[PDB]
């Protein structure tokens, strides 16, 4: 399986990047950038092309690709 | 602000 790599864009327009695995629950994800972000997991919402991405929703399922976005905003 | 990269292990 292969990797690709994901722009997180913050509220303040800020930027994580992350390299993901296809078939890695993207849960992991939303963990990893509330703890980079200090906030609680569940204060965020993360949306790709304006939709919920679901804990175990992984980057095949979505469909994504490299370099492609995922926005955050408030819960 | 620098780049930022992380590594998202593949063990859940």
């Amino acid at each position: 399986g292969e990797y690709i790599k994901l722009k997180v864009i913050g509220q303040d327009s800020s930027e994580i990047h992350f390299k993901v695995k296809m078939t890695t629950h993207l849960k992991k994800l939303k963990e990893s950038y509330a703890q980079r972000q200090g906030v609680p997991m569940n204060s965020l919402r993360f949306l790709f092309e304006g939709q919920r991405i679901a804990d175990n929703h992984t980057p095949k399922e979505l469909g994504m690709e490299e370099e492609d976005v995922i926005e955050v905003y408030q819960e | 602000a620098e780049e930022r990269v992380v590594v998202i292990s593949s063990s859940e």
